[PDB]
C-alpha cells in the first residue's frame, strides 16, 4: 500500500554559543521535521547537532526512516515493513551527500523486499557505512500478528502494550576494538565481517492488537536516561533506563487513541529538553575553568582541578565535571577512568572540540486492530462490498465490539501534507463522522 | 575539484618511548628533537592524503566510542631496537590488533637504529618473526631519517594494492 521514505533534510544549525538564549519550543521548529503515513505510524526527523562557537550552514541530517504498509488479498492491512538508519561519519557537503546515499538506499532496500527479515539482509549486504534497526510483522491467520526484528548498530527499538508497558526492547550494540574503543555495528560491516550473529540482533515475538513500537536513532534514545545491559570483553549491550522510560507516557494515560505523532512528539521533547541542558551546561562549565587560569596556577591534572573547587565552595562544578568525564554525562561515549592521573590539556583539548547533538530520528508505529482494518477496507473500497461484508461475521464478537472498532475510527488523525517542518504540521480528522454513522448504521442492520 | 585521489588512516603503536612522535615528526615535518599529523603523497600517479596516529597509550586514560565501525587502513607497530622488552611486547600489540581489528595492513618497525652500540634486538629474529606472519619489516632512525619515508611509503602502497 502506502511506501514513504523521509527525505534528505538540510538545516541552518546555529552554535551553541546561540541557541544558549533558545527556548525548547524554538529550538525544536528550526531543527526538527514531521512525516505521518496515517494515525498509526509517525516519524520526527530533525537534527540537534551544534558546534559551540561557529554556526553549521548546511547540517545534512544523516538518519532515514521509511515504512511500507502491506495488505491481505482483499486490500485489508494486515502488517508493515518499517527501518530506520543511521549513516555513519560525516557532520563537507560532498561527504554527507555520499552518506545519506547509503543511508537512504539501504533504507529503501530493506523496505522493497518481499522477504522475510533475514532473507531481505542476506540480499541488502551483499567505504561508507549505515547502521540500521528495522522489523517486519504480518498477520497469520490462526497465529496472530507476528514481529521479525533486527538491530545492527546503536539504534533502539522498544514494544510496548496499548497501555504503555514496555513488553520487549532490543538493545543497541557496541563492539570493542581494541585500544580503548568502541563502534557500533553496520549494515555494510555485516557484509564484510567474518562472524555475523556478533553483528546482527535478531528476535521473532508474538504481537497483539494496539501495541506499540518505537524505532530511535541514538540522537534520540541517548539523550534520555541509559541504562548498560550487558558487557562482555568484545561486546557492550545499551537501551534506555526502562524506569525513566515508562515516566515519558505519563502524558498519555488518559488518551483514548493517541497518535503515532502524538507518542513520538513527547519523546522528541523529553530528549531535545535534556540535550538542550546538557550543551548549556557543557559551555558553562568551559568558560568557568577557563576563568581559574589553571596554567598559570601550577594546576595540571583534573584531580587537582576538582581539589580545587571543592576547596573554594564550588564544589558543584567539581561534581558536574565529574560526571561529564566518568560517567559520560554528555552521552558522547567517551568516559575517563577514575584510578588514574589525567591532564588538564588533554581534557581541554576534548572538551573544546566536542560537538553536541546528532542526526535525531525517531518512528512510532501502532499495530492495527483486525476489526478497524476490515472497517477501513469497508469503506475505501464499496466496489469490494459483496467481498468484504461477509467478514464481518468472524471478525465481529459482539455489536459492543463494533462500537468500539468505530470510536477509535473517529479518533484517528491524518497530515495531509504527509511532510513539513514540525512547527507547521497540520491535522485533520481521517473520517467525516457522517460516514463512519452510516457505516456503522448499515452494519448494525446486517447484523 | 578533488584535492586526493585516497584517504588512508595509519596508526602508530608500540610501548612509550619506542619513537612513535618522532617517526610522525620526521615523516611530516622532516623535525627532531605531537601525536597527529597529515602529509599527502603521490604513488603511481595517485595521490594519497595520510591521516597518521600516534595512538600515545590514551587508552590508559578513557574509553572512546567512535561513530564508524570501520578502523584503520594501515597500521605500524614500532619497537626500539635497544629495549627488547619493547620487541617483546610486539606479539602483544599485535595480538590486540588480530583479537578485535578486517584484514588491516601491517607494517614492523625496529626504530632508532642508528644507536648500533645499544642496538640488542637481533633484527634477523625480528624478520623471521614477521615473515611468519606475512608483515614487512624495517629498521628505521627517525633522528637520522634512514627508512623513515620508505616505511610510511611501503604501508601507502600494500594498502594501495589491497583495495
Ligand atoms: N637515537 C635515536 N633516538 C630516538 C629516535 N627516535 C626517538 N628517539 C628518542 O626518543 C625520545 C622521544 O621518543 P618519542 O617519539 O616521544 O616516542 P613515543 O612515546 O613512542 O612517541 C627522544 O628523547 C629521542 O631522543 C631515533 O631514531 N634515534
Ligand atoms: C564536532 C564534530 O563534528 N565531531 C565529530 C562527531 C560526528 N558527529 C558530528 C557527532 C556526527 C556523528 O557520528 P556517528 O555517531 O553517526
Ligand atoms: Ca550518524
Ligand atoms: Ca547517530
Ligand atoms: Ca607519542
Ligand atoms: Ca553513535
Amino acid at each position: 500500500m502506502d511506501k514513504i521514505i523521509t527525505g534528505k533534510k538540510i538545516i541552518f544549525s546555529q552554535s551553541v554559543a546561540k541557541d544558549q538564549t533558545k527556548n525548547l519550543s524554538s529550538f525544536l521548529s528550526e531543527r526538527f521535521y514531521s512525516v505521518n503515513q496515517s494515525h498509526n505510524h509517525s516519524i520526527i526527523i530533525g537534527s540537534s547537532l551544534s558546534h559551540q562557537e561557529n554556526d553549521i550552514e548546511h547540517d545534512t541530517i544523516l538518519d532515514t526512516s521509511g515504512v511500507l504498509v502491506t495488505t491481505d488479498t482483499n486490500g485489508i492491512v494486515n502488517g508493515a515493513r518499517v527501518a530506520i538508519t543511521d549513516g555513519l561519519g560525516g557532520g563537507d557537503q560532498e561527504e554527507d551527500d555520499e552518506i545519506y546515499r547509503v543511508s537512504h538506499s539501504s533504507c529503501e532496500n530493506f523496505l522493497n523486499s518481499d522477504q522475510n527479515i533475514d532473507t531481505t539482509l542476506s540480499l541488502i549486504t551483499q567505504h561508507t557505512e549505515a547502521s540500521m534497526a528495522a522489523f517486519i510483522y504480518q498477520n497469520h491467520p490462526g497465529k496472530g500478528y507476528i514481529g521479525e526484528f533486527a538491530n545492527i548498530g546503536d539504534g533502539l527499538i522498544i514494544i510496548l502494550d496499548k497501555r504503555f508497558k514496555i513488553k520487549h526492547m532490543v538493545s543497541a550494540s557496541h563492539i570493542y576494538r581494541g585500544f580503548g574503543t568502541w563502534t557500533p555495528p553496520s549494515l555494510q560491516a555485516l557484509a564484510t565481517t567474518a562472524n555475523k550473529d556478533a553483528l546482527l540482533v535478531r528476535q521473532t515475538l508474538k504481537l497483539a492488537e494496539g501495541d506499540i513500537i518505537i524505532s530511535m536513532t541514538d540522537g534520540v534514545w541517548g539523550e534520555l536516561k541509559t541504562s548498560l545491559i550487558a558487557q562482555t570483553n568484545d561486546r557492550r549491550d545499551i537501551g534506555v533506563d526502562k524506569e525513566y522510560f515508562k515516566t515519558l507516557f505519563d502524558e498519555l494515560t488518559d488518551a483514548p487513541y493517541p497518535s503515532s505523532f502524538d507518542i513520538a512528539r513527547i519523546i522528541t521533547q523529553r530528549a531535545m529538553s535534556r540535550s538542550l541542558e546538557r550543551r548549556k551546561t557543557l559551555i558553562k562549565l568551559i568558560n568557568e575553568i577557563e576563568q581559574q587560569h589553571f596554567h598559570e596556577k601550577s594546576v595540571k591534572t583534573i584531580n587537582e582541578v576538582l581539589e580545587y573547587f571543592i576547596k573554594t565552595g564550588h564544589v558543584e562544578t567539581a561534581q558536574t565535571l565529574k560526571a561529564i568525564l566518568f560517567e559520560d554525562g554528555l552521552s558522547d561515549g567517551i568516559t575517563y577512568f577514575e584510578n588514574i592521573e589525567i591532564p588538564l590539556e588533554m581534557v581541554m583539548h576534548d572538551l573544546k572540540s566536542r560537538c553536541v547533538g546528532d542526526c535525531s530520528t525517531i518512528n512510532v508505529t501502532r499495530i492495527p486492530y483486525h476489526l478497524d482494518e476490515l472497517i477501513r477496507g469497508f469503506i475505501n473500497y464499496p466496489e469490494k462490498h459483496q467481498i468484504l461484508a461477509p467478514l464481518f461475521k468472524a471478525r465481529v464478537k459482539s455489536e459492543a465490539d463494533l462500537e468500539e472498532a468505530f470510536h477509535r475510527l473517529s479518533l484517528e488523525m491524518v497530515q495531509p501534507e504527509i511532510e513539513s517542518p514540525i512547527s507547521e504540521t497540520h491535522f485533520e480528522r481521517a473520517f467525516k463522522k457522517e460516514t463512519l454513522d452510516k457505516t456503522q448504521a448499515v452494519l448494525t442492520h446486517y447484523f | 575539484m578533488p584535492e586526493y585521489d585516497y584517504l588512508f588512516k595509519l596508526l602508530l603503536i608500540g610501548d612509550s618511548g619506542v619513537g612513535k612522535s618522532c617517526l610522525l615528526l620526521r615523516f611530516a615535518d622532516d623535525t627532531y628533537t605531537v601525536d597527529f599529523k597529515i602529509r599527502t603523497i603521490e604513488l603511481d600517479g595517485k595521490t594519497i592524503k595520510l591521516q597518521i596516529w600516534d595512538t600515545a597509550g590514551q587508552e590508559r586514560f578513557r574509553t572512546i566510542t567512535s561513530t564508524y565501525y570501520r578502523g584503520a587502513h594501515g597500521i605500524i607497530v614500532v619497537y626500539d631496537v635497544t629495549d627488547q622488552e619493547s620487541y617483546a611486547n610486539v606479539k602483544q600489540w599485535l595480538q590486540e590488533i588480530d583479537r578485535y581489528a578486517e584484514n588491516v595492513n601491517k607494517l614492523l618497525v625496529g626504530n632508532k637504529s642508528d644507536l648500533t652500540t645499544k642496538k640488542v634486538v637481533d633484527n634477523t629474529t625480528a624478520k623471521e618473526f614477521a615473515d611468519s606472519l606475512g608483515i614487512p619489516f624495517l629498521e628505521t632512525s627517525a633522528k637520522n631519517a634512514t627508512n623513515v619515508e620508505q616505511a610510511f611509503m611501503t604501508m601507502a602502497a600494500e594498502i594501495k594494492k589491497r583495495m
